[PDB]
RNA sequence: ACCCGAAACCGGUCGAUCUAGCCCGGGGCAGGGUGAAGUCCCUCAACCGAGGGAUGGAGGCCCGCUAGGGGUGCUGAUGUG
RNA sequence: GGGCCAGGGUUCCACGGCAAUGGUCGUCAGCCGUGGGUUAGUCGGUCCUAACCCCGCCCGUAACUCGGCGCGGGGGAAAGGGAAACGGGUUUAUAUUCCCGUACCGCGGGGGUAGGUGCGGCAACGCAAGCCCGGAGGGUGACGCCUCGGGGUAGGCGGACCGGCCGAUGAGGCCGGCUAAGCGUAUAAGCCCGGGGAGUGCCGUAAUGGCGAGAACCGGGUGAAAGCGCGAAUGGCCCCCCCGUUAGGGGGGUUCCGCCGAUCCCUGGGGCCCGUGAAAAGCCCUCCGGGAAUUCCGAUCCCCCGCGACCGUACCGAGAACCGACACAGGUGCCCCUGGGUGAGAAGCCUAAGGCGUGUCGGGGGAAACCCGGCCGAGGGAACUCGGCAAACUGGCCCCGUAACUUCGGGAGAAGGGGUGCCUGCGGGUGCGUAACCCGCAGGUCGCAGUGACUAGGGGGGCCCGACUGUUUAAUAAAAA
RNA sequence: GCAUGAAUGGCGUAACGAGGUCCCCGCUGUCCCCGGCCGGGGCCCGGCGAAACCUCUGCCUGGCGCGCAUGCCAGGGACC
């Protein structure tokens, strides 16, 4: 965990940039449609794949 | 150094049987005494592993039996080739 | 602020090693460990055969003793005749060994 | 043992890593192949015809 | 059933497998191109302790460079010379021919064909008895007691093996057992087949008794040659 | 610590520093002295040092300035003796 | 072959982070006791010998809530913990 | 409590919040939202090789992605080997990485010098002691277990003195009184080198021991951890004063003695093995051949200058940040470290530093019966029960004393008996010491009880089985197996 | 010796054992014979807030009955 090889520190990095929130403007253009995507993530909860 | 009996192998206590402890109170009583070295001639010898041994004078290291420098084969075979 | 500590005070220990310095605090109700654990075997046999060697070499160079006699104190006290020095002095002035 | 208190020795070295060829997370890191592709130890893919994840993974079953 | 100890030593597993790598390495001859019609000196530098040999071991340094490995003699000396060849003279630590051997010398460390690099009379205390000696071959009263011919240009050295004796003192403690069979990866403990299972053994069963007769037949399937195998007898006599 | 100072190749001494705070600092240990290629004891005038400290002096300062400096006095007297009766 | 249910058999593959064995490289075990080999010393006698005093640290040794490891009894608590 | 792996992967920081999550509530949060955060020539990977693995040729197979010996190549350790940095300061969150100060290592270059062509010692050796290419040898890297001596450092204790606080501006107690890498500098043991020539023997150690194959004894050489000097008092720490509306500015000191002392470093002995406790890279030295050099070549020595790539670096590190479906009393990691008193003790108990009141639902009560955990119980003392199950007795230390049997080692702490506090004063051992530790003696005195709490064996005699230490059915059997 | 026996070993055995077994001193709430006290639950109040399970129901005596009925027959009793 201190020592991390590159490639997967930069799939962390996707992961982690993946776990977010669906944009207000995109509801509000969907007009409460699209509310959630399937990749959010609960750190201690939903592990990661690798 | 003032057992009656078990000399060398009064470190077992009262295990392992007599046979077996007069058995190695007799081996190790021969082994660790002094003997005289070949080369010197001098009561210097002490055995430094299983089968090798060494003066503690001199320094002359030489290969013995397991438990005496020289065995009954390696005395018969010394006299015979002379 | 940084509060100042609050240090622990050594008068009751040191009121009472000055009371086993006197003598007190010392009897045999007072003690937990084996003699032997107390004052070990080894460290005291050392310390009395230096005190032994360190004052037959001082009587040598002093010259109150021969080199004969030396050597025969030397064997003695490695043997362990004499427990200190007042022993060693006390066979010294028997034998009459000292001038 | 061999239950709860046996779970909780799962923190030493994985056994299965990402397989750089297939992208899933199978590759036997200690011995060197991909379970799932064998990478590592074929130059050809790891297709058994009792095996229905690479026809899954087209929608082709 | 199941396997046997035996039928599982085969497939080379490191349970059974010998560790032949904190060993001082192989004891062979030098090749026999140098040693025929020449004869080569060398000094002896050390003697060490192989882990798993019985016997101990010496470096020697020939003339010409090479440096070998040999089984120590019993009174070798560091640091003395040996020579070995047909002009050797005869004396304990010098490899001859066989055909140059007198009868009667006690001899170790004998090539099986000449150039083999030394195949008989190996373990510690032990040495074998020159008896005849002819144009064509040259017996020897190996130590289990068989005279054997070999080759009059076979290889030997002269003297016994150093290390004798070692079987005067018990090893006393199963600890001791332990370290010794360690040294060398050999199955210890060991189990009793009355006492396996008979899913497991021949002789296994709840009752602690071999149920057929411990003599079993030369021609046996592997995975029954249990017990006395092809004896010829059994019991005191 | 971490898991590489925690094994014993490492020389573990407590340090106070100016500013008061207390640190470890870790050392690797030295090689030991020199022997004699023949007899084994030990040598003079080789100091012991790991490479950055045997490479921080000069050529002089690392062997004494005798024939044969990786033998002991003895065994360099007797093969030079051994030597010159063999030469004659 | 109206519908559901077996224990089981067979092929190809996946697993020694649990656990079993073995190999290479590493970390650890407060304190105390007993006193084997070994090395001796002193006194009285001397044809024998007898007595006293040391040193030495061995052990699949002993006591031990050191750390660590194990799991005998209470058939104790818990036993939708 | 402090540090930090694996694993987790943003859980780290600030601000703004309480719809849901949190065993209750919540304005709080490891939760939600919005913005941020991980800076290296020196730390680690990267290099070497170990157990071992892969690829090519080859052989077998109907064949292969299957099996395999031998040759050639490669890989393989973030706790093995292995070039080089340590203080102070700075941010909301990074720092051996940023800033300041002082250094080191590798490569390349410039200017000098030693050497090429130089000396001092009987010697051990002291020395700057030529450059470039190739090879060989030696050393180092490089090693087990048990045990002891010597040297040193952290840390601790007592006393003096200067500031501050408390105390009664009494006695006394408490707090601060600090010093990194790097550079220069030398002795101890061990091993040597000259002189010297012993035994009705001398010499030495904790112990073993050494001597005409060269001892006492007199000189010297080489050789560690450390200490000392610069770094370094303009720094850190403590205290005092003026300004204090916000914001700031100055003045003082930071010194000695004695004792203990490591499980932390260095260095030597001894003992044990039917057990022998890694390799290679790298570095140092020496020796062989070859090449250039004279109005010239040229350093391992001095000064100066330039360059030094890629990746990790936040945070928890666990009775809430890992695994076990969980903010799980388990497991992983107790993996590495520990002030004072009592005490043999890293035991128990109390306490300093540090941390916490989150091993997270609170309030009430003679508010019962009953259950779980704990204390006591008159007279009897196993009459209970399958069975003394459970509980109880004993308990540390010192001194007397100790059986049958025996493999002579043991049994054994057998059994059994006496003593133990506090105060006053002496004597002894080692010691320069009226420093420190330990061992005795006499007297006085208090209680029911003096190992007063804590810590802390009950014991003995027959029989069966297995010699013993050890192993086993993870989750009903620990045994005579 | 229903039906022991000599390396599927025979007999004996010091030391050792959380192995099975009998006895003795001492000790005690195991017992005569149980009684007090403490802390946590139980109980009440404010909160969060389930699960196992559930044909519908649910009083007795003597009987019939697939032979031991809350539910049928004859009696008895019963406010929620
Ligand atoms: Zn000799
Ligand atoms: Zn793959
Ligand atoms: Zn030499």
């Amino acid at each position: 965990a201190r020592n991390k090889p590159l490639a997967k520190k930069l799939r962390l990095a996707k992961a982690l940039k993946q776990n977010r929130r669906v944009p207000v403007w995109v509801i509000v253009k969907t007009n409460r449609r699209v509310l959630t995507h399937p990749k959010r993530r609960y750190w201690r909860r939903t592990k990661l794949k690798e | 150094s003032g057992t009656k009996k078990v000399g060398s192998a009064g470190r077992f206590g009262a295990r392992y049987g007599l046979k077996i402890r007069r058995r190695v109170a007799a081996v190790e009583a021969k082994m660790r005494q002094k003997h005289t070295c070949p080369v010197c001639g001098r009561k210097a010898v002490k055995r430094i592993s299983t089968g090798i041994w060494q003066c503690q004078k001199c320094g002359a290291t030489f290969a013995g039996g397991a438990y005496l420098p020289v065995t009954p084969a390696g005395k018969a075979v010394r006299r015979i080739t002379e | 602020k940084k509060k100042p500590i609050k240090g622990q005070s050594r008068y009751r220990a040191k009121i009472r090693h000055e009371q086993k310095k006197k003598g007190r605090h010392r009897g045999p109700g007072s003690r937990k460990g084996k003699k032997t654990a107390r004052m070990g075997k080894k460290e005291l046999w050392i310390k009395t055969i230096r005190a032994l060697r360190k004052e037959l070499r001082k009587l040598k160079a002093q010259k109150k003793i021969d080199r004969k006699t030396y050597r025969m104190l030397y064997i003695r006290a490695k043997g362990g005749q004499f427990k200190n020095k007042h022993q060693l002095y006390l066979f010294l002035e028997e034998h009459g060994l000292l001038k | 043992g061999s239950g709860t208190a046996t779970f909780g020795k799962r923190n030493s070295t994985p056994t299965h890593i990402r397989c750089r060829r297939c992208g899933r997370v199978s590759y036997n890191v200690k011995k060197g192949y991909c379970a799932a592709c064998g990478f590592g130890r074929s130059r050809r893919l790891r297709k058994y015809r009792w095996s229905k994840k690479w026809k899954k993974k087209k929608n082709a079953h | 059933g199941k396997s046997l100890i035996q039928q599982r030593r085969g497939k080379g597993s490191p349970t059974f497998k010998s560790p032949s790598h904190r060993f001082r390495g192989a004891v062979k001859y030098i090749p026999l191109n140098y040693t025929q019609e020449k004869t080569l000196r060398g000094v002896v530098e050390e003697i060490m302790h192989d882990p798993g040999r019985t016997a101990p071991v010496a470096r020697v340094k020939f003339e010409n460079g090479i440096e070998k490995l040999i089984i120590a003699p019993e009174g070798l000396l560091v640091g003395q010379e040996i020579y070995i060849g047909p002009d050797a003279p005869i004396a304990v630590g010098n490899t001859l021919p066989l055909a140059k051997i007198p009868e009667g010398t006690y001899v170790y460390n004998i090539e099986g064909i000449p150039g083999d690099g030394g195949k008989y009379v190996r373990a510690g205390g032990t040495y074998a008895l020159v008896v005849s000696r002819e144009p064509d071959k040259v017996i020897v009263q190996l130590p289990s007691g068989e005279l054997k011919a070999f080759n009059p240009m076979c290889r030997a050295t002269i003297g016994v093996v150093a290390g004798g004796g070692r079987l005067e003192k018990p090893l006393v403690k199963a600890g001791k057992a332990y370290y010794k069979y360690k040294a060398r990866n050999k199955f210890w403990p060991t189990p009793r087949g009355v006492k396996m299972n008979a899913v497991n053994h021949p002789f296994g069963g709840k009752e602690h008794h071999p149920g057929k007769p411990t003599t079993t037949s030369r021609r046996a399937p592997p995975g029954r040659k249990v017990g006395h195998i092809a004896a010829r007898r059994t019991g005191r006599r | 610590m971490k898991p590489m100072y925690r094994s014993r190749s490492w020389r573990r001494k407590y340090v106070r520093t100016p500013g008061g705070r207390v640190v470890i600092h870790f050392e690797r240990k030295k090689p030991k002295i020199a022997h004699c290629a023949m007899c084994g004891r030990p040598l003079n005038g080789i100091p012991r040092g790991r490479p950055v400290e045997m490479r921080k002096l000069p050529k002089t300062k690392k062997r004494p300035e005798r024939p044969m400096p990786h033998l002991c006095p003895r065994c360099m007297r007797k093969v030079m003796k051994e030597q010159i009766r063999a030469q004659l």
